[PDB]
RNA sequence: CUGGGCUACACACGUGCUACAAUGGACAGAACAAAGGGCAGCGAAACCGCGAGGUUAAGCCAAUCCCACAAAUCUGUUCUCAGUUCGGAUCGCAGUCUGCAACUCGACUGCGUGAAGCUGGAAUCGCUAGUAAUCGCGGAUCAGCAUGCCGCGGUGAAUACGU
RNA sequence: CUGGGGCGGUCGCCUCCUAAAAGGUAACGGAGGCGCCCAAAGGUUCCCUCAGAAUGGUUGGAAAUCAUUCGCAGAGUGUAA
RNA sequence: UGGUGGCGAUAGCGAAGAGGUCACACCCGUUCCCAUACCGAACACGGAAGUUAAGCUCUUCAGCGCCGAUGGUAGUCGGGGGUUUCCCCCUGUGAGAGUAGGACGCCGCCAA
């Protein structure tokens, strides 16, 4: 009887307002996360061309925790994606929250993202 | 509230706290209270944990509230439906139970 | 608990027999209850809004929010701001607390209670539920304000129709008027 | 649940004057109760208790 | 001749009753009268019914017997200032008695209920001592029907400066 | 200023219409308002979405509040288009 | 099959089935990190018992909403005529509605 939204639901209202903020790319590709309920993902996107430019997630079977799906071991993708591109060199990114607040272990994927060098 | 009766007195007499209910009164309170035995005893609020639940079998045996104000109902209202000669003075205004209509009138039409 | 371990015990295998669902986790609920005071002191002259903070309190230790005047009213008194009534929006496991205060301790001390509500769903599930004393609530002090309000309690349903949902308050074994 | 708005709730006793107890939680450590489910007339079947209702309605009257 | 009405009822009055209360309210015990009626009548005692009264029945044609026990008052418990353990209507259920029959329309009793009233405006009244005021009793009508009417006794005041 | 003048009314600012699909574009033509207000009714971060309607309820009322669906907007957006 | 994009609702409302090992889900708890004008509904956190129910995907429908013509007309530039508050031709443009019809999606990138 109550309808609820769906936690995909209304999190992209909230991710297009992040969306009309920042412009994917200036040598500088938007970085998102993708948080589930299980396992927690990183990718490297840039408008215009909507290439992903490189990527990875905590599912990887090479590079498992083996906690998988908690704590910032689990943001060892956020060191992963960060350490991937800088073999790519690129860039000093763009960082989209998605839909979620930056507050870790959501801030935590980027956070292990900055010591593994990317500027933002 | 109480223990024995619904609203019922609290630091005050034992007969004027069986008469507090609307149907439990001075006589009857002295009758079957007297059967408990208190006669005020103890006078304010301290009967009993097992006599005050004496009054809950000795108090609670009796009526009525809801029977009091349901054979009233089927009185002013059973007549009320059922006639009548007590209706149309059960209702309509007038002295029902005997008086005169230029008297004090403190029943029912007054001034 | 005791709310709380009759259904997840029986209750909801029960009505699954009674008529079919998928997936037995299909089965309505008790979801929310929202206590009301709707007061507005009648009418905001007393000046205690805050009065009906000490009366609800004690009904369950829930901090309550006062619900405040969304409209400016021509008729009485006032515009918005300066709250009318109270709220409880509870859920969890204190629901299933505030509940047992109800059906076998607080909802006998409505003083000729027998059974109720009849038709006073919402038509698709909700379940309305006026409240006219409060020398009800356990916890609420004789000793205390002795002023006179009136409540509502509105317990709602999981189910998509209030066929489903009656006849789970009747698995619940809520007395009702018949 | 925020600290200190919040009262404390110790497991509840909950007593009657039938002697029927149940099991909860409360502020109070125990909880004297003058009615429960399991002593109130309506909840225990159809007892008779006071009434008897319709004795007698509406009529019975006969004398002799 | 039957039934009804004289008893109705938005309202204003007239005369009285009972109250608003601690000099009071409830109980227990004790004490004090006078007067009148009673045969188509009074009714003793006894038992029954909380109760009102019922039953039978001695006695009395009455300075003998009955109505009859007076009540305010005195001695203890207790209520403690409040719409109440005050006061009492209204109204409901349940009984008695009277009658051809108590619904319009007799009273009394039981249980319950417990209005309004916390000494009443301008104004108005009666009162010179066994008086006011107050507490009870009997009787004419009358099968029943008194808070009226007519008598009877009990407690026992203040003031009259003066025109 | 003026359909002679006087009397009446207006003199400046913002919006609409007349305005002829850029933009202006007149009359004593048709409507409103403006000589302020907000120390936050400003800036930013981060949330959320209305009005009305129905259904049922506490003194609850044609409507204050409270819950479930409807509801692209019939709500608000300081003050007026 | 999931995630992120780009394109005008031809992408949508609505009706109906089917899927869950993996993924997205609900779900479970609140000691933590952090939230509620209150509250683990949400927001945050760590876990895996239960589930296709809802979300989400696929598949059928054209009830609604949408797209969308051709022809023909209203209007109209430019001449020319009049019976001149308006009307008539000629040249060229051409609406709106309706309608024939389309459509309840394509095209990517990454990840299994």
């Amino acid at each position: 009887m109550i309808t609820k939204t769906s936690k995909n639901a209304a999190r992209l209202k909230r991710h297009a307002r992040v969306r009309a903020k920042l412009s994917g790319t200036a040598e500088r590709p938007r970085l998102n996360v993708f948080r589930s309920n299980k396992h927690i993902y990183a990718q490297i996107i840039d408008d215009v061309n909507g290439v992903t430019l490189a990527s990875a997630s905590t599912l990887d079977k090479d590079l498992n925790v083996e906690s998988t799906g908690d704590t910032s071991a689990a943001t060892k993708v956020g060191e992963l994606v960060a350490k991937r591109a800088a073999e790519k060199g690129i860039s000093d990114v763009v960082f989209d929250r998605g839909g979620y607040l930056y507050h870790g272990r959501v801030k935590a994927l980027a956070d292990a993202a900055r010591e593994a060098g990317l500027k933002f | 509230a109480r223990i024995a009766g619904v609203d019922i007195p609290r630091d005050k007499r034992v007969v004027i706290s069986l008469t507090y209910i609307f149907g439990i009164g001075r006589t009857t309170a002295q009758q079957v209270l007297k059967e408990a035995g208190v006669s005020e005893d103890t006078r304010v609020r301290d009967l009993t944990e097992e006599e005050l639940g004496k009054i809950r079998d000795i108090i609670d045996k009796l009526k009525v509230e809801g029977d009091l104000r349901r054979e009233v109902s089927l009185n002013i209202k059973r007549l009320i439906e059922i006639g009548s000669y007590r209706g149309i003075r059960h209702r309509r205004g007038l002295p029902v139970r005997g008086q005169n209509s230029k008297n004090n009138a403190r029943t029912r039409k007054g001034p | 608990n005791r709310l709380k371990e009759k259904y997840n015990k029986e209750i909801a295998p029960a009505l699954m027999t009674k008529f079919n669902y998928d997936s037995v986790m299909q089965v309505p609920k008790i979801e929310k209850i929202v206590i009301n005071m709707g007061v507005g002191d009648a009418v905001q002259n007393a000046k205690a809004i805050d009065s009906a903070v000490e009366e609800l309190t004690f009904i369950a230790g829930q901090k309550p929010v006062v619900t405040r005047a969304k409209k400016s009213i021509a008729g009485f008194r006032l515009r918005e701001g300066m709250p009318i009534g109270a709220k409880v929006t509870l859920r969890g496991e204190r629901m299933y607390d505030f509940l047992d205060k109800l059906i076998s301790v607080s909802l006998p001390r409505v003083r000729d209670f027998r059974g109720v509500s009849k038709k006073s769903f919402d038509g698709r599930g909700n379940y309305t539920l006026g409240i006219k004393e409060q020398l009800i609530f356990p916890e609420i002090d004789y000793d205390k304000v002795t002023k006179v309000r009136g409540m509502d309690i509105v317990i709602v349903t999981t189910a998509n129709t209030d066929e489903e949902a009656r006849e789970l308050l009747t698995q619940v074994g809520m007395p009702f008027q018949k | 649940m925020k600290a200190g708005i919040h009262p404390n709730f110790k497991k509840a006793t909950v007593k009657c004057a039938c002697g029927n107890e149940f099991e909860t939680g409360s502020v109070k450590e125990e909880v004297r109760v003058e009615i429960c489910s399991e002593c109130h007339p309506f909840y225990t079947g159809r007892q008779k208790f006071a009434s008897a209702d319709g004795r007698v309605d509406r009529f019975n009257k006969k004398y002799g």
